[PDB]
């Protein structure tokens, strides 16, 4: 139980905290792609 | 026959020449003033006293003046008062050693501990504290380690090989499995050893010593083993001398009879603890964490006598206790410097059910060299440890970010790591009482083959649960095949019924 280990743990936690924001950005982009594809699928289904 | 070149010499016959009486008392520490003496008193000599025919020995620690000394008791102090008469031969404590010690259970000062009638042990008087050799250079004529013992335990045989003629240590907290591993090593080493064995219990349970003595009687290796027991119920003065007496007995059996000695010490932390208590009772300035100033010197004074010469080998297997699971403890740091092989036990692994609870990511062995093993063994061990480290790193990512964040490589790495971790567990022969699973003995090449097969990814289809507590990988394959066959037969039967 040394300050070095606590600093390592806190830096890992902060890195994960940033990475979760990055994952949120990626998931939002994939959601936008999926919605854009689904609109076209809906129009194709109506035409069919 | 065998011609000793540095044999032990029995003590010199003497008459009581120093006389005095106790002028200060305390718990375990007494001050003696000398009235009559034909010679000046020396450090570490023994003063004897008698109370109702019971003999009490006190070792000298400090010499304040020409007539005043401080002492600590070796044994029970019940009976000592102010004015008790004490006499001394100006010699340190001695025990009777001979070939008749094998099969006998004694304590550090030679009290009989295996029968009530106290059957005497014949031999000569040797002083464990007094070590005699021609010169300092004579201490540097030692043989190099050139062999590795096989234990039958997969993890120890593969990742942490145990030297022959060296020192191995088993470190861990309370109740993690040090004594079980020591007993398994005793079972797997004695009765096949070209020599004798010496066990030294230092501040351990009485029940464990009784169990080990009974097991030695039952399995037939009692007559090849010498037992010394200063246990946790004894005074600090006795727990401080158990290791010295055990080392002296091993040195007698090596130097004087040319035999290879298997030395087991448990627990080697209690020696340091007793020395610390004695130092605290003599009112000396403590070191860090309240230890004695002479901690490293005290550890070295015992550890340096366990050496291998041309007369024979002394192989030491020692259990080290970690107080409060603190591996930065000064005693642990002092002990780390002497172990050729270090095996560190984990409480979390034991909680998960991994047995033996050996942490390969914290342990190390100096026998993993090209001088002692083959290239293939080194490569397999390095790959295993690397895979376990990578798996441990990836488990945090799995725990926090979920499982789908990993790639295909990371998932395969985790699967291989889990299979490797659960394959290293093994049922111990001595551990049949705890569960009932029969013990297994796996030789080195079978362990290497199994680990190579698991590393290659051949068994990723078999569920992890099958890998725990087996012998060779063929047992895992057989269990998987039988379970699949039973499932297939049940499915065929139910489809026939429908
Ligand atoms: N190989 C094993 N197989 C099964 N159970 C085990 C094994 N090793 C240890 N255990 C379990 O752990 C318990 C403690 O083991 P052991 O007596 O060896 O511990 P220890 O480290 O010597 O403890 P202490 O600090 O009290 O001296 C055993 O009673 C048993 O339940
Ligand atoms: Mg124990």
């Amino acid at each position: 139980m040394k300050r070095k280990d606590v600093e390592e743990k806190k830096q890992n936690l902060d890195f994960y905290h940033n990475y979760i924001d990055i994952s949120k950005i990626k998931v939002l982009q994939k959601l936008n792609e999926e919605i854009a594809s689904l609109n076209m699928l809906k129009l194709q289904k109506g035409e069919s | 026959s065998f011609n000793p070149t540095n044999p032990l010499k029995p003590i010199e016959e003497k008459e009581f020449t120093i006389f005095g009486e106790i002028v200060e008392i305390r718990s375990q520490v007494y001050k003696i003033r000398i009235d009559k003496a034909e010679e000046e008193v020396l450090p570490k000599v023994i003063f004897y006293a008698d109370v109702n025919g019971k003999e009490i020995q006190l070792e000298v620690a400090d010499i304040f003046d020409k007539n005043l000394v401080s002492t600590f008791v070796l044994g029970n102090e019940t009976g000592l008062k102010i004015g008790t008469k004490v006499k001394s031969k100006n010699q340190s404590y001695a025990i009777k050693i001979s070939k008749r010690l094998l099969g006998r259970v004694i304590d550090p000062i030679g009290k009989i501990l295996d029968d009530s009638i106290a059957t005497p042990v014949h031999g000569n008087m040797y002083a464990p504290l007094e070590m005699q050799h021609d010169s300092e250079a004579t201490r540097y004529v030692v043989s190099p380690k050139n062999a590795i013992l096989e234990t039958g335990i997969k993890v120890i045989d593969v990742l942490l090989p145990i030297p022959k003629g060296g020192k191995t240590g088993l470190l861990g907290g309370a109740g993690v499995g040090k004594t079980v591993i020591v007993q398994e090593l005793i079972n797997a080493f004695i009765k096949f050893h070209d020599g004798v064995s010496v066990f030294a219990g230092i501040g351990e349970r009485i029940r464990e010593g009784h169990e080990l003595w009974k097991e030695a009687e039952a399995l037939g290796f009692l007559n090849k083993t010498a037992f010394i027991f200063g246990q946790m119920n004894e005074s600090p003065g006795l727990r401080f001398r158990s290791g010295i007496s055990g080392v002296k007995v091993a040195e007698y059996f090596r130097n004087n009879l040319g035999k290879s000695v298997l030395l087991f010490m448990d627990n080697i932390f209690r020696y340091v603890q007793a020395g610390s208590e004695i130092s605290s009772l003599l009112e000396k300035t403590p070191s860090a964490v309240g230890y004695q100033p002479t901690l490293f010197s005290e550890m070295g004074q015992l550890q340096e006598r366990i050496n291998s010469t041309k007369d024979g080998d002394i192989t030491s297997i020692q259990a080290m206790y970690i107080p409060a699971d603190d591996f930065t403890d000064p005693a642990a740091v002092a002990a780390f410097a002497h172990f050729d092989s270090t095996i560190i036990l984990s409480r979390q692994l034991a909680a998960e059910g991994v047995y033996p609870a050996i942490d390969p990511l914290e342990s190390n062995s100096k026998m993993l060299s090209i001088k002692y093993t083959s290239r293939e063994h080194l490569d397999i061990a390095k790959k295993t440890v690397q895979t376990l480290e990578k798996t441990k790193t990836l488990e945090d990512i799995i725990n926090i970010l979920g499982f789908d964040a990993l790639s295909e490589d990371d998932k395969k790495v985790v699967e291989v790591g889990r299979r490797l971790k659960w394959f290293l567990t093994q049922p111990f022969v001595v551990a049949e009482k705890f569960s009932g699973v029969p013990g297994k003995f796996v030789r080195l090449k079978d362990s290497l083959k199994g680990i190579k097969t698991i590393l290659d990814g051949d068994l990723n289809h078999i569920p992890v649960s099958y890998f725990s507590f087996v012998g060779v990988v063929e047992e895992i394959i057989e269990k998987f095949n039988l379970d699949a066959k039973k499932e297939a037969l049940k499915n065929e039967l139910e489809q026939n019924q429908k």
